[PDB]
């Protein structure tokens, strides 16, 4: 009914589920509600909407579920959070609409002599 | 006996009297430092002999009756700070159990370029420091090339 | 169980001669005739258990991986009850990219041998978990290390890399220093993971000679 | 100059193996504001020049803040004497002070540490003529006509300052807020550990609190910005509140049932601060002692202490300052009640309990 | 961007082992990167950079 | 071997030393004789017909059951056994006992199924000394 | 310059102190120590054509030599 | 696939470098589940863009307690794959060394043990003769620890003149220390009950869980590799391999003694036997020549300037080969394209197959008995986590 | 019962750069002094690997194989341990 | 002594076993019944009374009036062999010239890559460094430098007590190589003079 068995939608729902406890452990009451945070996971599928392979989405949700895992056990501490989860969605909720009126390439050019890599 | 132990201990401490020893600042340190106490007062005072004097008047002690890694000791004049690297090289080695060679018995060969030996400046503002230091004289900029000025 | 302390008295001696003959010198065509189809590729080797013997080397499907293993340890003959290690090489120039390696030893006939398997990033390798219990953990880090899946395995998770780390640093592609460095700043008052700089690129020297001929 | 400081020796896309180019002395570096001025400015690759007063233990956390090289620590700094202080920027086109006091001292006085080493620090300064931008600092509530000595000092140093070097750049940022801030630590220590919190008149007067990393940020972009030198930037938060309010929220943060706080004409509260203000001098300073019990306090919770109109802010800096009332500052003073698992009594926190457990309680 | 070559023999040398010559033999082609921004060291001198992929081709790809 | 108490063992009494070592514990608690061996045997051959006369893994297992009955024939005495397959009768029993075990999994995957033209690559490693050293 | 700093004496001006060797033969040998172990490898220099003035100079060691044994 | 739900009990037993994570009813352990990887520093990856001679350093600090057992084997598995015979004198040398290695590795084993059971007089008194040791490596390394002694086809030096007299005068008093050293524990009620019938383990499941060692030895198995697999000079030595047969802990340290009884003994028989001849192979295209041979003749300057740059290029091909190491088997898969530098290199280590048998084993005991299979299964997380 | 820590000589009497006697240490064999061919002893580069035929169609006489093996107490044989690995005469 | 006893075993399996099964008895390891009053009063002895512990207390207590090995640093140190490995430093020639002539060996062989030489020929035609500097917080003292250097010029002096407050301070260039050799030229000579009947 769905493109190999719609496994991703599977994996989606299943992650949302797990969700709130996520939240409630983690102390993200005052920083988030279920929502966004869905919408933050949503935005994490959309990195590999385009594979052509059922076998690379089976393995990429395999790896998702070692990485919701090990948030589960809280083996990765608050910092993760902070650096993975709030703060880039305070940062992307942030610079919007920014006051730049120059091109991508010139903005580029302004910058260095050489493209920025990594994040 | 007791004129003997106090022939060794003035010999050791570098006073002339015991009461110029006991009324010295060294004491009073000897009395808050174990270490440095146990130096003047028991290993230099027990049965042995002196070897040498180095040029920063530190002395050197050989006990052969006692137990390998414990025959000999030295004492170093800085009664208030003491340091191991104020001992010269050609005493280090029969310290450090190396060789079996001292200036009193090997006449070794000194180079007209050889440094002698002092107390470490680290933890100081005149220590080593590299050429890209702030601290250096005068700041290198290690760029590969010449810029043009017009 | 095997190996048993039975002699009370020294031994001069390392197994039998009938025994040792066949083990150096047929073992590998018993192999091959007992289980052709579990047969790909035979090579013998420079003999892992002893310098001065040969020893062979499997290759085969992953799919009759399992029941080659279970004939390789329950075998009258051929009695491998201990399997050393998982682990796999990177043959980045091959369509099939991996070469996942099993090593057994006989402690019933004082012998070794070698199993291989090559297979590429997408293809599913069956766990021998039921087999040998410590495959777990080497199937665990050959995992980690080169992203070598094990089907049916209980609980496929990393077991060396960083908690949050994504990528297997073993493969050939991977770069030696990587992508990320961590620090901790004062700011957050956090320990976060930073684009990776050096004060010091490192240096790769190039001594290979053109005329060596060992080159392959 | 305009530009040249932030662009001419840039190398690197800007870590901490990069090199910014940028050369500069912070005066009161180990101070709450100055440890995160250094920190942002050394994180983008800049040389930083930390000479200190106070011990190398309490300034050891700052050795860390910098790369090989580029965290110079001078000790034994001596503010009377301008030897260590032509050191300190002998190498350094960009100069920055902090160091502020809150509390008068029998060995240093108001005018001592609040105009005459500012006005010394620009005179040499211009003299030594390598010096690109001059950044100081003072308060919001700073005021050439204001009873408080203190706020009476930081605006007689910032004109001078100001006629000393044209170019400087001047700071009155609000109250600002942090892990170790001298505003809300304060206030928790007078809400807790004692038996009553007085409360000047009505307490109705308006602050504008702001946030230490917004601070670093501004120091950042003001670095960025040649326009900004010579002028008087002030700092404040998104939203105008009174002490009262912020009493009123710091006690639902602590989550007490019982306001300790009182309403308390200026007098009375003077009277109360006035033995131990005559006694202030030939006394080497006290710990533990709240910058609260003062009478300039007293003057200050009696006028507005807000952004002027006109003035220029984080908007000129293209700066969004974030909440401070709620988010990620917040989160240090929740730890004063770990954010809250089961602390305290408090039933109306009911609003956040999990849905089972209040159908168990049956609310 | 990357390239995919492989590198022409030595003027220094005759030897021709590490060339096309022995194509079968040996891997042979080779897959670098752009070179990316480099400096020096303010405080020693060496050379600076933040490239990922600075070696990872030239050491191992073949 | 060496024992490792303090005290002393005769261990010329086999059952002493199937205590010491713990056979009785770890792996079976009931004394292997030779009748044990010779059932599980004549089981593995029964238990063998499931594959094809046409299979050389029988023909292996066959010649292999025949040997250990020989021996087990021309024995008398357990510690003879013991000598001449350099174990301990338990350790037959349980080797016996897993090769009848493994035959149906080989009979339900038969791997003799293969063309009358399979092939099998085979690559044999020479040493450097065949050719250097005397020959 | 690179490397040194201050006025301390340089290793060229060292060597420069050190007048040149006299030696009988056509070839000289040179290890940098009396036991050639804990020197130099061995180096074999042309000492024809060459006199006080004109010496020839270790490669490794730096010490120079000459012989009067080339008819001059 | 799977929720929480349930929390109930929770646990954490140590950032510090192990972390460990139990599961009890109460005060009965059910379920143990060790996390590992703190001390993984991706050697494996590192060694492929170094040297055989440059990565060697690498495997001193795998098992930083027992080095050149360590070194042994990579150095075996590149000669063999190199075709190169050792000579006669070097294989005692290196047999004696790695005896004086395992005896180093039992006593810090034991002494470890000890002290997390709760004896510490033990501890201190063998340091002391494991300061004796340290001081004979660095007569003829000049490295306490980090030796890289070991060299594809010998050893780096000869051993200095007068050394046999001391390691001769220290095994005069080895035993006595020894038997002080087992009053403490072995006649004591207390550390038997400790260490009795804790952490039992049968033959079939060691041979299933992997385990090589001391551990083996203690379920009734006869195996030593150096009397089935022998390698250099350990065919030669004459000596005895204790045996028990009840997988205990006690069992293991009697195991241990002894086996440091029998190490005592190889000491003994490879000090008479020290023959004089070459420690280095013949061949100067693999091994280094003498540096009076390379300051004196062209050809061994070449070949220290190759070798010391580009190195000796084995053979394409593969190999793996294993030494009886203090902790159990410890192997180096060698994976050879033909260059100067290992292709890839796996490494084998014993504990990180034997740490592996914690939740099995560690069901039905008690908290108090986690730190005794932590210290009786002897294990290095440098092996462990590569 | 032997004690630890001997006195003085008794245990390290020379220290080691001070040993009484030089030390001639061999660095060559005396057999390849003067005859230093080498393609006589290049065991590395002369090892080989062949191909052999597909062992398809051959015959495995198990027979053979379990006729060579023993079948009481005596007649056993046991293949001894070797003492050492080989080292070429040197 | 290394033998059982029922109730000695700190398990549950066990001990519910042995109460309840005779099989320790068949076990030669466990200590056999007694079977007089005597062999019932020894083993009265064995339990109660101790007399196990207190052997090693007897035994302790003899260490207590036994002599000791304790050394007093830094007035006594160690021993060591002049194969020791320490600080890396520069050597030159009695002349007084640097051996070091930049062949690049060292670099070329260390593994740690904590070695960075720039060099030129001087203007006397002399093949010499410009820059040498070894990163002593890298370097790891395997000495293999020491093993490629066939002039003899970078060894690791017998100085190992250098450890300084900042970590600036180890980054050795060749001044401090420098300085450290002509410091410590003569102990390292001697050692040579030992060192080369093995080197
Ligand atoms: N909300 C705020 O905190 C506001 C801050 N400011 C300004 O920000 C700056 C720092 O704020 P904060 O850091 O929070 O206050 P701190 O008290 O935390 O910083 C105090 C610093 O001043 C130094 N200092 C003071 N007097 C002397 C002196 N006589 N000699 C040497 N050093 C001295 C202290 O050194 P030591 O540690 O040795 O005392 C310390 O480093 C101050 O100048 C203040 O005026 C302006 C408006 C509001
Ligand atoms: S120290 Fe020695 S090996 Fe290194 S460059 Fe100088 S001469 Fe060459
Ligand atoms: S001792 Fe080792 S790490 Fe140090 S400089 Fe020499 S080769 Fe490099």
């Amino acid at each position: 009914k769905r493109l190999f068995g719609g496994a991703a939608r599977h994996f989606y729902f299943e992650i949302c589920r797990c969700l709130p406890f996520i939240q409630r452990l983690h102390k993200m009451e005052e920083m988030v509600s279920l929502k966004e945070l869905r919408a933050i996971v949503k935005e994490k599928f959309k990195e590999y909407k385009d594979v052509k392979d059922g076998r690379v989405v089976d393995l990429l949700i395999f790896k998702g579920r070692e990485e919701i895992e090990t948030y589960l056990l809280m083996h990765k501490q608050r910092h993760h959070v902070v650096t993975e989860v709030v703060e880039p969605y305070y940062a992307k909720q942030r610079a919007v609409k920014k006051v730049t009126t120059n091109s991508p390439f010139l903005d580029s050019f302004l910058s260095s002599g050489y493209a920025a890599i990594g994040v | 006996s007791l004129s003997g132990y106090f022939s060794r201990l003035l010999e050791a401490s570098g006073k002339k009297s015991v009461g110029s020893f006991f009324a010295s600042w060294e004491f009073g340190k000897m009395l808050v430092d174990g270490n440095l106490a146990h130096n003047v007062l028991v290993r230099a005072t027990g049965a042995g002999r002196l070897v040498g004097t180095d040029y920063n008047g530190n002395r050197y002690y050989e006990n052969e009756e006692a137990a390998y890694g414990r025959r000999r000791w030295i004492v170093y004049k800085d009664k208030f700070d003491y340091n191991p690297t104020t001992i010269p090289p050609e005493w280090h080695g029969w310290l450090n159990y190396i060789n079996d060679y001292n200036p009193t018995n090997t006449q070794f060969k000194q180079p007209t370029y050889q440094i002698e030996a002092s107390m470490t400046k680290t933890g100081t503002q005149t220590c080593y420091n590299p050429k890209g230091s702030w601290f250096s004289a005068k700041p290198r900029n290690w760029r590969k090339y010449e810029s043009w000025t017009p | 169980g095997y190996a048993y302390a039975r002699k009370t008295t020294d031994k001069d001696y390392i197994a039998s001669e009938h025994m040792q003959a066949f083990g150096n010198t047929q073992l590998t065509d018993y192999i091959i005739k007992t289980v052709p189809k579990f047969v790909k590729m035979a090579v013998t080797g420079p003999a892992q258990s002893s310098v001065l013997y040969q020893e062979p080397t499997i290759y085969t499907t992953p799919e009759s991986l399992v029941p080659l293993m279970v004939f390789l340890r329950d075998h009258t003959n051929t009695q491998f009850k201990c399997l050393l290690d998982v682990t796999a090489v990177d043959f980045p120039e091959r369509a099939a990219r991996f070469e996942v390696v099993y090593h057994l030893l006989s402690p019933r006939w004082n012998n070794r041998i070698r199993v291989k398997v090559c297979v590429d990033e997408v293809t599913a390798v069956p766990t021998l978990c039921k087999v040998f219990n410590t495959a777990n953990w080497f199937e665990r880090e050959t995992w980690d290390m080169f992203g070598v899946f094990f089907s049916g395995h209980p609980d496929l998770r990393r077991i060396l890399t960083d908690y949050g780390f994504t990528g297997h640093p073993l493969r050939k592609d991977f770069p030696m220093t990587g992508y990320q460095e961590v620090r901790y700043d004062y700011g957050k008052k956090r320990v976060v993971s930073e684009p990776l700089e050096l004060t010091q690129e490192f240096r790769y020297f190039d001594f290979n000679s053109p005329w060596e001929t060992l080159n392959r | 100059y305009s530009s040249t400081l932030m662009t001419a020796d840039k190398l690197g896309p800007g870590g901490r193996s990069s090199v910014s180019g940028i050369t500069a002395t912070v005066f009161g570096a180990n101070g709450f504001l100055g440890s995160y001025i250094v920190n942002e400015l050394a994180k983008r690759g800049s040389q930083v020049v930390c000479p200190f007063r106070s011990t190398e233990n309490e300034a050891m956390h700052l050795k860390q803040m910098g790369d090989l090289g580029q965290i110079v620590l001078l000790p034994e700094l001596d503010i009377r004497n301008d030897d260590d202080i032509k050191r300190a920027i002998s190498r350094s086109n960009v100069i920055i002070n902090c160091v502020g006091m809150r509390l008068q001292t029998k060995n240093w006085s108001f005018e001592d540490v609040h105009v005459d080493f500012p006005k010394r620090l620009a005179k040499l300064a211009a003299e030594t003529g390598q010096v690109q931008r001059l950044i100081h600092f003072s308060d919001m509530g700073a005021d050439e006509n204001h009873k408080s000595l203190r706020m009476r000092t930081k605006a007689v140093g910032d004109k001078e300052v100001l006629d000393a070097f044209p170019d400087a750049t001047i700071v009155r940022p609000g109250d600002i807020v942090g892990i170790e801030d001298h505003f809300y630590n304060y206030l928790i220590y007078q809400l807790t550990l004692t038996v009553f919190a007085p409360v000047v008149e009505s307490g109705s007067n308006k602050i504008q609190p702001t946030y230490v990393l917004d601070v670093a940020d501004a120091v950042a972009a003001l670095l960025r910005k040649p326009d900004t030198a010579g002028k008087t930037l002030y700092l404040g938060g998104p939203e105008v509140l009174t002490m009262r309010e912020v009493y009123d929220l710091l006690l639902k943060t602590l989550r007490i049932y019982r306001d300790d706080t009182v309403h308390l004409p200026a007098w009375a509260v003077k009277a109360m601060y006035k033995p131990f203000d005559s006694v202030r001098r030939m006394l080497p300073g006290l710990p533990m002692t709240s910058p609260l019990a003062t009478e300039d306090y007293v003057e200050e919770m009696l006028r507005d202490k807000v952004v002027p109109a006109g003035a220029l802010g984080y908007a000129d800096l293209g700066i969004v300052p974030q909440k401070v009332t709620d988010g990620l500052a917040i989160e240090p003073v929740r730890h004063a009640r770990v954010g809250g698992y089961r602390w305290g009594d408090m039933s109306a926190v009911a609003k956040d309990i999990p849905e089972s457990v209040r159908k168990y309680y049956n609310i | 961007k990357a390239r995919i070559y492989a590198p022409a023999r030595t003027a220094s040398q005759s030897g021709l082992a590490r060339t096309v010559d022995f194509a079968t033999t040996t891997p042979a082609w080779k897959i670098e990167f752009e070179p990316t921004a480099k400096w020096q060291n303010p405080l020693m001198g060496w050379t600076s950079s933040a490239d990922p992929l600075e070696n990872v081709g030239r050491s191992a790809l073949v | 071997f060496k024992a490792v108490a303090d005290v002393e063992i005769d261990f010329n009494n086999r059952e002493v030393l199937k205590k010491y070592v713990g056979i009785r514990d770890h792996l079976s608690k009931e004394p292997g004789t030779r009748g044990k061996l010779i059932e599980a045997l004549t089981e593995v051959l029964s238990s063998i017909k499931a594959a094809p006369e046409g299979s050389d893994y029988r023909k292996a297992v066959e010649a292999s059951c025949i040997y250990r009955l020989k021996v087990c024939k021309e024995n008398e005495s357990d510690a003879a056994i013991e000598e001449v397959l350099d174990a301990h009768l338990e350790e037959l029993i349980k080797e016996a006992k897993e090769e009848a075990r493994l035959v149906p999994l080989i009979a339900g995957n038969a791997p003799w199924d293969v063309p009358a033209d399979y092939a099998v690559p085979v690559v044999d490693y020479t040493d450097a000394a065949t050719i250097l050293d005397a020959p | 310059d690179k490397w040194l700093d201050g006025d301390k004496k340089s290793p060229m001006e060292y060597i420069n102190e050190v007048a040149p060797i006299k030696v009988k033969g056509l070839v000289v040998a040179s290890y940098g120590s009396d036991d050639p172990a804990l020197g130099c490898p061995v180096e074999y220099i042309n000492l024809k054509g060459t006199s006080l003035e004109n010496p020839a100079v270790c490669k490794y060691t730096g010490n120079r030599y000459y012989s009067d044994d080339w008819k001059g | 696939l799977t929720p929480a739900k349930v929390n109930n009990f929770t646990l954490n037993f140590g950032p510090q470098v192990l972390r460990l994570v139990l599961e009890m009813q109460g005060e009965i352990i059910m379920r143990a589940d060790p996390h590992i990887g703190l001390l993984h520093r991706g050697t494996e990856k590192l060694l492929e863009y170094k040297t055989y001679l440059q990565g060697l350093p690498y495997f001193d600090r795998l098992d930083y307690v027992s080095m050149m057992c360590m070194e042994h084997s990579y150095v075996l598995a590149i000669e063999q794959l190199l075709n190169v015979s050792v000579p006669l004198r070097g294989q005692y040398i290196r047999v004696l060394f790695s005896e004086i290695t395992r005896v180093l590795n039992h006593l810090l084993a034991i002494t470890c043990h000890s002290m997390d059971v709760g004896a510490l007089t033990p501890f201190l008194w063998a340091f002391e003769e494991r300061e004796k040791l340290f001081e004979f490596y660095e007569r003829v390394s000049g490295a306490r620890m980090h030796a890289a002694y070991f060299r594809v086809g010998g050893v780096s030096q000869d051993l200095p003149i007068g050394l046999l007299r001391d390691v001769y005068d220290w095994a005069r008093q080895f035993a006595s220390r020894l038997d002080e050293m087992e009053e403490l524990l072995t006649g004591n009620r207390i550390w038997k009950e400790r260490t009795v019938d804790v952490g039992t383990i049968t033959a079939q499941m060691a041979w299933d869980w992997g385990c090589s060692g001391p551990i083996l030895r203690a379920s009734g198995i006869d195996w030593d590799l150096r009397k089935t697999q022998p390698y250099d000079a350990y065919g030669k030595m004459q000596f005895n391999v204790p045996i028990a047969g009840h997988g205990d802990c006690y069992d293991r340290y009697l195991v241990r003694l002894q086996e440091m009884r029998e190490s005592l003994r190889i000491i003994y028989q490879c000090l008479n036997e020290m023959p004089d001849g070459l420690y280095k192979s013949p061949d100067g295209k693999v091994c280094p020549p003498s540096r009076s041979t390379m300051k004196q003749s062209m050809e061994a300057l070449i070949h220290h300037f190759k070798l010391y740059t580009e190195g000796f290029h084995v053979p394409a091909g593969e190999t793996y080969r294993a030494v009886e190491a203090p902790k159990g088997e410890f192997g180096v898969y060698l994976v050879s394209r033909g260059g100067n530098r290992p292709y890839r290199c796996k490494i084998r280590s014993p504990g990180y197959a034997h740490l592996q048998m914690t939740d099995v084993i560690s069901r039905g005991a008690m908290l108090a008995d986690v730190v005794t299979i932590i210290g009786t299964l002897d294990v290095v997380f440098g092996e462990i986590d590569r | 019962f032997e004690h630890y820590l001997p006195m003085g000589l008794e245990y390290r009497k020379f220290s080691p750069g001070t040993q009484p006697v030089k030390a001639v240490v061999p660095h060559d064999s005396p057999k390849l002094v003067y005859d230093i061919k080498y393609f006589v002893r290049d065991y590395r580069r002369n090892n080989k690997y062949t191909a052999r035929t597909v062992d398809a169609k051959t015959t495995f006489d198990f027979d053979k194989l379990y006729a060579g093996m023993p079948t009481k107490p005596e007649q056993v044989k046991n293949v001894t341990r070797p003492l050492i690995m080989p080292t070429r005469g040197y | 002594g290394t033998e059982r006893r029922p109730g000695e075993s700190g398990a549950w399996k066990q001990i519910e076993r042995q109460r309840y099964a005779s099989d320790w008895e068949n076990d030669p390891t466990f200590k056999r019944t007694p079977k007089n009053l005597a062999e019932v009063l020894d083993d009265s002895a064995s339990m109660l009374l101790l007399t196990d512990v207190w052997r090693g207390m007897a035994y302790t207590l003899g260490a207590f009036f036994d002599k000791k090995v304790t050394i007093m640093y830094p007035f006594e140190k160690g021993q060591l062999s002049p194969r020791f490995r320490g600080e890396h430093a520069l050597r030159r020639y009695p002349t007084g010239e640097e051996r070091c002539i930049a062949c690049k060996l060292c670099e070329a062989i260390c593994p740690a890559q904590a070695i960075t030489i720039e060099a030129e020929e001087r203007e006397d035609g002399s093949r010499r460094t410009t820059r040498y500097d070894i990163d002593m917080t890298k370097c790891i003292y395997c000495g293999f430098c020491q093993e490629a250097c066939p002039v003899d010029a970078i060894v690791e002096g017998p100085n190992f007590e250098f450890s300084t407050e900042t970590r600036e301070e180890l980054l050795y260039d060749k001044q401090k190589l420098l300085e450290n050799g002509d410091k410590w030229e003569t102990e390292i000579a001697t050692n040579l003079r030992t060192e080369s009947l093995y080197r």
